[PDB]
This record gives C-alpha cells, structure tokens and sequence, in this order.
C-alpha cells in the first residue's frame, strides 16, 4: 500500500476515521486499518496465525509413537483434539480421570499404557464421619524410615582471559 | 486589554488514528493558561506561528 | 536404593546443568563473529596490522561478551546452592543434634531420630518416624459430674466402651480407672456443655 | 518429528517428557500491489534539456510532485560521466512512492565534482552549496563542454 | 510554517459567555496544507466592506489522551508545574 | 521473530553470531518451569480430599463465610471472592500470542484445583484437627479440640469450658470485622500487585525498544531491505542485531535475578502452610 | 571485644567490597576502549564529524 509492506489478513474494519487521516495503529507502531488510494474504503490488518511445537513421547526404550501439540493456535487451519493451551494431534480422549506423568496444561495431561489424554485426578475423596459425641482413637503404631538428598556444593572451576 | 487563555489551541499534530491511548508529543503550542493580546490595520510579528481567535 | 534407580535427580540435575553450561562456553570459540576467519593464528599470518586490528577487535569484544555471560550464570547458580547448603545445615543442626518439635521438617508423622550419610556432592538424611494405625472410635465426655462437682482430665480424654467410663492418652489406646489422683475438680457443672453422671 | 527430536537433544535415546523443537508460520501467497491513481508523465526531461543553468551561487531549484516518475529511462543512459548514487539505490528507485522531490541544478569545473557529498569541507562545499549530514536523493554530474566553452 | 510548508488549522464552536475564552476543550481539525516554500515574518488582518485576539506558539511537550471513537478530550502541559 | 522480523537475510545473518540463543530459552524454559513446581510444593500437601459433613454443630462458631458456596461461579468462598475482586482477562478461550514473538503459558494447575486444594485443607482441619498430618484422620469434636488448643499455651482447658460462648461470640465478631475491613479498604493486598506491576513494566520496556535506530538509517528491516542494495545493506543490518541482543540479554538477567526472590517467598509460605495450618 | 583484633569481619568485608567496586567504576572512565584518544573534548576538538 503505496510503499507499506506487509503480511496478513484484510478485514472490513469497523472503526471510523475521521476525513483527513490516512491510516490508523496502536500503541507501539502496530498500523492497524489502512485506507486503500483507489476505492477509498478502509481496511484492518492482522498477522495469520504462528507459533511453536512440542512433542508428547513415553519414550524410545518403550513406544516408537509420538503426540504433537501445536501452541497457542487454533486447530481449525493447521484424532485431533481441542485444549486451552494450543490443539493436540495424535492422543485420544478419555473421560476417566487417572494421575498423570506428563504435564500439558489447564489442567490437561497425557501418559501411556495409547497416548490418552485427560485431565488430571486430584486425589482420592473420603467424609470424614464427623459427630459431636465420638472420637476415633489408634491401638497399634508402626516405625517408619524416610530418606532425603540434600545438595550442598558443586564443582569449582576456574578461566583464564590470555 | 490582556486576557488569559485557558486551555486553547491545541490541534491534531499528526494523520494518524489512534483510540484509548495516552501519547507524548513534541511541538509548536501555545503554552496553557498564556497571555493573549485583545485587539481593535496594525502589522504584526509572525514568530514562528500565530494563533488567531475571534468573536 | 540398589533397585529402583533416579531417586538422586537434584544431584545429577546439579551436574548437568553445570556440564552443559561449561560445553556451551567451551563451544563459542569456533564462532566467526563476523571476521574473516575464527583462529587467530591464520588472521596474523595472513595479513598486515591496519584491518588485522579490526579483526581482532570483532573476535575480542565477541569472546569477551560470551565470557561475561557465563561468569554471571554461574554468580546465580552459586548463590542458589549457597541457599541449599545453609538448608541442610539447618536441618542437620536440629534434626541430629537434637528432637523436632515442628511438624513436618523431618519426615512425614512424629519425629523420633535421623542418622546421616554422604553423597558424592551431598548429604542423605534417613529419619525414623513413629505413626499411628488400627484405628477404632468411642463415644467421649468433656467432664463428669459426682456429687454436683465437675472432674475434668489433667492428661488424657474420657472414653467408654458402652457401660464403663475411662480415661485414656491422646495418641495410644490404654484405659485406666477413674480415681482423684489423675482428674481434677473445679466448681459445680451447670454451665459446662456435655457433662455426665458418674 | 521424533527424527527431529532426536536433533534437538543431539541424541539417539529420548526419555520420557515434553520437548520443544520448533515452529510453524502460515506461508502466505497471491501478493496484492495498490498504488494511486494519476498517470500524468513528468517533468524530469526539461531539467536536463535546460539549456541555460546558473552560477554556484545562486542554484537554480525546483519542486517535483504529482508525477508518474519513471528513472530506468534515465539510468540506462549512457552519456553520464559520473553516477554516484547514495541514499538508497539506482536500480530499486522505480519500487519506491515518494512525497515531493528536489531539483537543484548548477555548473561546476571538472575538479570539483568530486566535492559534491556529505561530511567533508573545502571551498565550494563550505561556502556555495553545503549538503546536509544525513543524505542527499544523489547528484548526477555530467560533461557539457561545447555549452559553455 | 514548517519546513517549506504552510498549515491552516480551524474549528467553530458556539458559546454561552459574552466576555472572553469560555472554559472548555475542543481539537481543531486540520483544513489547508501549502507547499508554498517563502517565509513569512509579519501578517496584517483584512476588513470586510470587531476584536480578534492574537496568541504566539512555543515549542512545548504535551500528553493528549485519546477517547474510544479517537478524539482528543484532554491534554497536559508538561513544562507548567 | 523478535530480532529479525519474518526475514530470510537477517536470519541468515544472525547464524554467525555462534548460539546466542540456546541460552535465552533454555533460561526461559527453567524459570516457566519452576513457576509451575513453586505452586505444586504450595498447596499439594494433602493426599485425600476432605469433605465437611451435613452436620453444623460446631459449638456456636460460624465458618460459612470462608467454606464454599455452591451456588458460586468456581465455587468459591466469600473471602475469596473480594480478594479476586480487589486484585486488577484472555482466559477465554485461545488467544495469547504477539507479533513480536512474545507469548503467555497457561498454568498446570487452573483455579478451581486450588479451590479445591483449600476446601480440602479446610475441612481437614476443622473435622479431625492436626492428626490428619501424621497419618489418617481422626475425628473429634471442635469444642474438644479447641480445648486441646488452649492447654499447649499454658492455660488450663476449664477456662474454656465455661466461657465457650464468650469465645464463640468474640471470634464470630472477628470474623466479621476481617470481612468489613476486606470488603471497604482495597489496598491490604499491595504485596500481590508489585509482582505485576513490574512484570508489566519489565515487559513494556523489552517491547518498546524496537522502534530505536541504534545508529542505522531507519528502525524497521523491511525498508532497509527494500532499499539498500545487498553487498551493502548489510553493514546497516549490523548495528541492528547488536542492540536487539543486549536489550533480550538484560531482560533475561533480570528476570532471573526476580524469579530467585519469588523462589524464595513460595519456600516461605510452603513453611508457614506445613508448620502453622496443619500443627500448632 | 575491646582487646582481639579482627573480630568484626563481616561488617568490614562489605564496606570493602562496596569501595572497591565504586573504585573500579570510577577507574574504567579513562580507558582508550579502542578510539583514539581517551578524553572527548580533545578528540571532538581535533578532527571533522564524519
Ligand atoms: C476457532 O475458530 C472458530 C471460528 O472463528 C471459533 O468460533 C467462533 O469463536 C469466537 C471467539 O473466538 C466466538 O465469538 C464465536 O461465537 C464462534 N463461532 C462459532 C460458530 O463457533 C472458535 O471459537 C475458535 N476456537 C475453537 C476452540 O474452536
Ligand atoms: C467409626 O464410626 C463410623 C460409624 O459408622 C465408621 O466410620 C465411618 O463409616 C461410614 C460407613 O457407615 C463411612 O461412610 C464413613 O466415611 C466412616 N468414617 C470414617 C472412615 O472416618 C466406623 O464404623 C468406625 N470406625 C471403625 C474403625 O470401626
Ligand atoms: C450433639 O449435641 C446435641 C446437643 O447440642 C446432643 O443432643 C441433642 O438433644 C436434643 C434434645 O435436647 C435433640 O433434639 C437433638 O436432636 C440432639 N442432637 C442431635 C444431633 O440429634 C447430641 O447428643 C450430641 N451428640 C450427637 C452424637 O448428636
Ligand atoms: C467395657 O469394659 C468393661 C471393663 O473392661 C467390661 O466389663 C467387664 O466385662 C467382662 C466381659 O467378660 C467381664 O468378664 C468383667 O467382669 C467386666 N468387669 C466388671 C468390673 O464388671 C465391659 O463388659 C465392657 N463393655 C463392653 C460392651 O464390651
Ligand atoms: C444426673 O443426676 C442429677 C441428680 O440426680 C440429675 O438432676 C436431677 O434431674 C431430675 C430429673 O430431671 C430433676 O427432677 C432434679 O431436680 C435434678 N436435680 C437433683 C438434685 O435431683 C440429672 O438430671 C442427671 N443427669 C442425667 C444426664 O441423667
Ligand atoms: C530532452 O527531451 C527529449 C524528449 O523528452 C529527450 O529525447 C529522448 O532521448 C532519449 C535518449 O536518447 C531517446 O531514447 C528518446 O527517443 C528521445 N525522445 C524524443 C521524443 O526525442 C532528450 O533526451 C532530452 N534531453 C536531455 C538532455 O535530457
Ligand atoms: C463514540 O461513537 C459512538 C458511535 O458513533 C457514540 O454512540 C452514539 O451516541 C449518540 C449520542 O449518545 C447516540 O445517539 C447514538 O445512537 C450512539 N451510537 C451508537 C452506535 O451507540 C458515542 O456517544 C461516542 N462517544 C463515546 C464516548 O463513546
Ligand atoms: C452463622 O452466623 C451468621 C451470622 O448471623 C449467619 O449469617 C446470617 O444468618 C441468618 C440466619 O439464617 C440469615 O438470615 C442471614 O442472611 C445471614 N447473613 C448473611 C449475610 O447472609 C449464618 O447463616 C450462620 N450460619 C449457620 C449455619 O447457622
Ligand atoms: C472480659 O471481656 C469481655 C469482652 O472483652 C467481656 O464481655 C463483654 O461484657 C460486656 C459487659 O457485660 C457485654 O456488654 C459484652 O456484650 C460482652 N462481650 C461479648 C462478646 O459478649 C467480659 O464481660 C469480660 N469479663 C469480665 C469478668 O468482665
Ligand atoms: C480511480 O480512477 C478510475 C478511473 O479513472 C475511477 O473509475 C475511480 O473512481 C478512481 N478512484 C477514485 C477517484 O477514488
Ligand atoms: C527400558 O525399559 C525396560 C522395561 O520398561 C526396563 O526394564 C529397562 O530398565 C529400561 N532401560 C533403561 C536404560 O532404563
Ligand atoms: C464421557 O464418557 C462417558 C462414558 O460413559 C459418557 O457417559 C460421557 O457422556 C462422556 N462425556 C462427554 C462430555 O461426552
Ligand atoms: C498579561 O500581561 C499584562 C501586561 O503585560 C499583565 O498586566 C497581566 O497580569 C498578564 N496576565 C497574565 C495572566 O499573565
């Protein structure tokens, strides 16, 4: 547009311009509607969409099949499956509810057994059978022996300039 | 006579549409709440712009 | 431990992140930076000093920069295990030295003791923990009434299996008559919310 | 994509876990060109076809706007000594759109010419015709002995 | 008068007041823009067959804020207090 | 996408700088990382999900103001109610990405597990008081409990007995005192909103330095490629890359150097939860 | 307290360290860092803009 390059997609733009502008923007010189020099008419402009990927594995020693999730992009111009962090290509949905080994997110996350994926399972659920006239009292005590690993220093390293 | 003026001549600098922002600008103003000049052929000095009221 | 294996991740995630910082500064030196070669032994024996300098001054300010990077790197893993190391002195301190009284700093249930072992660049910490099972639930009183006074526990809780009344301690179940000698009196019951003849 | 994985890592074993290897842009295609709408040919010739010019000190200017300005017809000419052209480039100038141009028109012996440029002193450049620090659109200088000898 | 060029700005607006400057803020849409190139240092008002007051611009830093439909409602003169 | 916008030349440019850019994700990979690890060590310490019964006798404390509603939106509570209202959403649907190259990840955990995550706590505490820390729960009555609670203090457990509606009164009177001060004044939470504010402004500062010459002749690559030819526009090139790398460079550091200090808070509040919630 | 010296170290590493490194701020200010000259006025002063 007479010198104005760019790529995206050309809406009919709704905002008004006023006579004597030639082209509108937002914060940080992002142009946002042109008017075109021949048919006057105003135009909004837009990048199409981008953005990474990711790989959902169990493993080469277990599986040889992968799961792939493009981010943060809808999976309407890329069994495929619509989550709230991008759109998931290769995992089957599952409405059981299991603890899960591989994160996605919102909640979502996919493991093996293939490649479901399904959201994730907070805990078990019990009611307590409270009362105001009993209480629960333990006979027997077991021994029981932990273990944790704590850090406490690194290598020691040093460079030369010359 | 003298009069003050409040917060006049302040115009469009640029051919750009903007909404729902706040921007700084850099340029000829008249300097707010300044010092105007009633009037009544006189020449007059052109510094480097004039703003011209009326009634 | 001699079975099941990565149950030590923090070190060995500690020597990664350390080697691979160390391989990635080591692998900047084949870079060309924008000069014409990236040795420097071809750039001064192949060229007079007038633009030799300007080489020399690309492949300078790039190694400089890439060596800055990496020294503050690694200020910030220091300072990260600095936190870790005074953590372990903490816990040494008051774990082995000692008994914890707060909850949930060594092992999951009531403390009891720790023994210490090495690691290669660590510590492991193996503490003995004591928890309750076999659980079975009464019907309890806050107080008793004898004779228009209110007897209250100095230590322990009113239990009855059904027809007998007792007093047991908190965390184990073993029951004991109720004599003067383990209840104290304080006024008469008429306000206290719960009492019971006996 | 577990080749490309493989890649990333730089190893033949992957463990269990989430990695990222890359993105994807929509490529786009069937470019659209729009440009304004007057063909009205310009004035460029009569510039050169003056046949009086004026003295250093006082150029002759002139204000070109509202033109279809055509310069491949002039680059290919091959009757100009000297062509420096700064700025921007000769052989892209016919993709450009500008707002108004600048025509300065003067003579000058031949061991001046080479004065004629931004960043730097002397005579005729200090005390005639100084250019500016940022740039010029370009001078273009070239022989005419039989005018005015 | 910028650079070569000559810029004429305008707006109208009923008032109330009777006196001087009324109290308010209005943006003045810009109308002729000359690329005339001479300078000009003194002006001279013309008759027909009243009071005009006469106000100098300086060269000063504002803020404008811009509303939905994308006309100015206020602004700040940075270098008064 | 950030140095060299949707360009060919540049990126191929930009490869003789050697790997500068490994360390930039891999830094911003470990810190969303640990971002997530910082919530889980938080609240995911109780194993079962606890329920409060049908059964209201509590001995005269109210605890309906802060036990969730089910006639809520995320069933929330009061109290957590007015604090989302008084902390100032694209959580629509998907719509995170920018032009520039800069995007926002969803968290792991979405609210309504950490709602569910303080219920739990909750009604553990309130229906089987600290043994649900050691090992499973016990229940006991809260009159019971609470005079439990007054004996590790020092003060005998008959004081309580008669004066339980005192007591009642005086914390249900608290309660409400807590809610009014919530509910009026909006400026307790200033700890919550300096962390946004200065990732707002970290971030619009790194978004606003790429309208800067750094001594080339414009500040936009198309036009520098549509009209400098090619043996010579790449000296102008340069000059470009080097500022774009410093400015992602010093926002790296940074948010590094305030990642440790918000590491360092979530230990502390995981202490205050483990120590001060589910003991004494 | 009065008596042994070097008792209060930690204080006196730090006031050090904050000297020394106002001290090598303040030093970096005469380097050539490649130009000609290290000071700005003379080196302004001596030679064209270009
Ligand atoms: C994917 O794209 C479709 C097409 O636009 C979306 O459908 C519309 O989405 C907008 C908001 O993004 C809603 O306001 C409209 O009501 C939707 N219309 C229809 C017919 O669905 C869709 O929401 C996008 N996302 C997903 C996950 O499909
Ligand atoms: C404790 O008393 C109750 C009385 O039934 C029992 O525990 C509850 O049993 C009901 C089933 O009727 C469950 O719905 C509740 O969840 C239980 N409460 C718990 C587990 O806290 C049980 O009979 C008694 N406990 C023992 C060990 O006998
Ligand atoms: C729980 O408390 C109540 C009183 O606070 C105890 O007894 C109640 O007695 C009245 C008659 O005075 C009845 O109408 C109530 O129905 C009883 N309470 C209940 C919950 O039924 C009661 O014994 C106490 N213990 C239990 C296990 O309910
Ligand atoms: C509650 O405990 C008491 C005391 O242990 C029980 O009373 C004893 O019951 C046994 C049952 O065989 C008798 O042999 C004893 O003679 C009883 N003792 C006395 C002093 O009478 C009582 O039976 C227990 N109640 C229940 C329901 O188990
Ligand atoms: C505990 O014993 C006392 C005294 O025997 C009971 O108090 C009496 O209750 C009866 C019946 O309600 C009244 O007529 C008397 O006036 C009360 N006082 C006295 C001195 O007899 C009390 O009700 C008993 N408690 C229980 C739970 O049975
Ligand atoms: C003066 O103008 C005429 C016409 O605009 C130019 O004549 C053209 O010259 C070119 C170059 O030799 C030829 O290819 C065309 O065929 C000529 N056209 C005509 C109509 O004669 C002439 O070059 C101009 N002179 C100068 C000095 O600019
Ligand atoms: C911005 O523009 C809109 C639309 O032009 C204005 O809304 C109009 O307001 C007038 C007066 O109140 C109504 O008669 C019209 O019906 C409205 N149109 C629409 C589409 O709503 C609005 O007043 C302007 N100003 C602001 C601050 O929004
Ligand atoms: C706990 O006490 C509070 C304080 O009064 C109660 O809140 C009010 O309860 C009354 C009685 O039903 C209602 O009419 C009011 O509308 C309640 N206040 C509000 C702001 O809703 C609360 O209901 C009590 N809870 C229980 C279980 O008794
Ligand atoms: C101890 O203090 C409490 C409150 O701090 C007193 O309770 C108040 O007493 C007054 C006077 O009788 C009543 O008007 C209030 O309604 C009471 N407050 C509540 C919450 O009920 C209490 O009286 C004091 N103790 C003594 C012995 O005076
Ligand atoms: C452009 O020119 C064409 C042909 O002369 C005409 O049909 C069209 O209306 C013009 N567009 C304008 C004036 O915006
Ligand atoms: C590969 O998987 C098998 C079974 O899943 C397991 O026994 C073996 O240890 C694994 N190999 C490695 C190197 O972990
Ligand atoms: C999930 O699967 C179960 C299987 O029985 C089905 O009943 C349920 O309707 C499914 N949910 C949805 C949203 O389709
Ligand atoms: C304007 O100028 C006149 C004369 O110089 C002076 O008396 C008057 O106070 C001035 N008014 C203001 C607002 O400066």
């Amino acid at each position: 547009f007479n010198g104005l390059t760019g790529t995206g997609v050309l809406t009919e733009s709704n905002k008004k311009f006023l006579p004597f502008q030639q082209f509108g923007r937002d914060i940080d010189d992002t142009t946002d509607a042109v008017r075109d020099p021949q048919t006057l008419e105003i135009l909004d402009i837009t990048p199409c969409s981008f953005g990474g990927v990711s790989v959902i594995t169990p493993g080469t020693n277990t599986s040889n099949q992968v799961a792939v999730l493009y981010q943060g992009v809808n999976c309407t111009e890329v069994n495929v499956f619509q989550t709230r962090a991008g759109c998931l290509i290769g995992a089957e949905h599952v409405n059981n509810s299991y603890e899960c080994d591989i994160p996605i997110g919102a909640g979502i996350c996919a493991s093996y057994q293939s490649i479901i994926a399904y959201t994730m399972s907070l805990g078990a659920e019990n009611s307590v059978a409270y009362s105001n006239n009993s209480i629960a009292i333990p006979i027997n005590f077991t021994i029981s022996v932990t273990t944790e690993i704590l850090p406490v220093s690194m290598t020691k390293t040093s460079v030369d300039c010359t | 006579a003298y009069t003050n003026s409040f917060t006049r001549g302040v115009y469009y600098p640029d051919k750009v549409f903007r909404s729902s922002v706040l921007h700084s600008t850099q340029d000829l103003f008249l300097p707010f709440f300044s010092n105007v000049t009633w009037f009544h052929n006189p020449v007059l000095p052109f510094n480097d712009g004039v703003y011209f009221a009326s009634t | 431990l001699s079975s099941t294996a990565s149950a030590l991740g923090k070190l060995q995630d500690v020597v990664n992140q350390n080697a691979q910082a160390l391989n990635t500064l080591v692998k900047q030196l084949s870079s060309n930076f924008g000069a014409i070669s990236s040795v420097l032994n071809d750039i001064l024996a192949r060229l007079d000093p007038p633009e030799a300098e300007v080489q020399i001054d690309r492949l300078i300010t790039g190694r400089l920069q890439s060596l800055q990077t990496y020294v503050t790197q690694q200020l910030i893993r220091a300072a990260e295990i600095r936190a870790s190391a005074n953590l372990a002195a903490t816990k040494m301190s008051e774990c082995v030295l000692g008994q914890s009284k707060r909850v949930d700093f060594c092992g999951k249930g009531y403390h009891l003791m720790s023994f210490p072992q090495s690691a290669p660049h660590g510590v492991v910490f193996l503490h003995v923990t004591y928890v309750p099972a076999q659980e079975k639930n009464f019907t309890t009183a806050p107080a008793i009434c004898h004779d228009g006074k209110a007897h209250f526990p100095r230590e322990g809780v009113f239990v009855s299996n059904g027809t007998h009344w007792f007093v047991t301690q908190r965390n184990f179940y073993e029951p004991q008559i109720i004599t003067t000698h383990n209840t104290f009196v304080s006024g008469n019951c008429d306000v206290v919310i719960g009492i019971v003849n006996n | 994509p577990l080749s490309e994985t493989k890649c990333t890592l730089k190893s033949f074993t992957v463990e269990k876990g989430i990695y990222q290897t890359s993105n994807f842009r929509v490529q786009p295609t069937e470019s659209i060109v729009r440009f304004p709408n007057i063909t009205n040919l310009c004035p460029f010739g009569e510039v050169f076809n003056a046949t009086r010019f004026a003295s250093v000190y006082a150029w002759n200017r002139k204000r070109i706007s509202n033109c279809v300005a055509d310069y491949s017809v002039l680059y290919n000419s091959a009757s100009f000594s000297t062509f420096k052209c700064y700025g921007v480039s000769p052989t892209k100038l016919n993709d450009l759109c500008f707002t108004n141009v600048y025509a300065d028109s003067f003579v000058i012996r031949g061991d001046e010419v080479r004065q004629i440029a931004p960043g730097q002193t002397g005579k005729i450049a200090d005390y005639n015709y100084k250019l500016p620090d940022d740039f010029t659109g370009c001078v273009i200088a070239w022989n005419s002995n039989n005018l005015d000898s | 008068n910028i650079d070569g060029y000559f810029k004429i700005y305008s707006k109208h607006t009923p008032i109330n007041l009777v006196r001087d400057l009324p109290q308010g803020f209005s943006a003045l849409e810009p109308l002729v823009d000359l690329p005339i190139g001479i300078n000009i240092t003194r002006f001279q008002t013309l008759l027909a067959l009243a009071a005009y007051y006469v106000g100098y611009l300086q060269p000063r830093t504002f803020l404008l804020k811009y509303n939905e439909n994308g006309t100015i409602t206020d602004a700040v003169d940075c270098a008064l207090d | 996408m950030y140095i060299c916008g949707d360009s060919t030349e540049c990126s191929n440019l930009l490869l003789q700088y050697g790997s500068f850019c490994t360390q930039l994700n891999r830094a911003l990979t470990g810190i969303a990382v640990e971002q997530d690890k910082n919530t889980q060590e938080v609240f995911a310490q109780v194993k079962q999900i606890y329920k409060t019964p049908p059964i209201k006798d509590f001995g005269g404390f109210n605890f309906s103001q802060i036990l969730p509603d089910p006639s809520k939106p995320s069933k929330r509570s009061f109290i957590e109610d007015l604090l989302f209202n008084k902390v100032t959403a694209a959580r629509d649907l998907i719509c995170a990405q920018k032009f520039n190259g800069l995007t926002v990840l969803p968290p792991l955990l979405t609210d309504e597990m950490i709602a569910q995550y303080t219920s739990a706590l909750l009604a553990g505490t309130i229906t089987s008081g600290w043994t649900f820390g050691a090992g499973a729960a016990l229940q006991i009555p809260f009159a019971m409990q609470m005079a439990y609670r007054f004996n590790g203090i020092g003060v005998t457990q008959n004081v309580l007995y008669e004066n339980q509606k005192l007591i009642a009164n005086q914390f249900n009177s608290a309660i409400g005192k807590i809610q009014d001060s919530l509910s009026s004044t909006a400026s307790a939470l200033g700890k919550l909103q300096d962390v946004v504010n200065q990732n707002a402004q970290a971030l619009n500062t790194l978004v606003k330095q790429l309208s800067s010459n750094f001594g080339a002749i414009s500040s936009v690559l198309n036009d520098i490629l549509a009209r400098l030819d090619p043996p010579e526009a790449e000296v102008q090139i340069d000059r470009l890359i080097t500022g774009r790398l410093q400015s992602l460079q010093t926002y790296v550091t940074q948010q590094l150097i305030r990642a440790a200090e918000i590491r360092a808070s979530a230990n502390l509040a995981a202490t205050k939860m483990s120590e001060c919630v589910l003991g004494q």
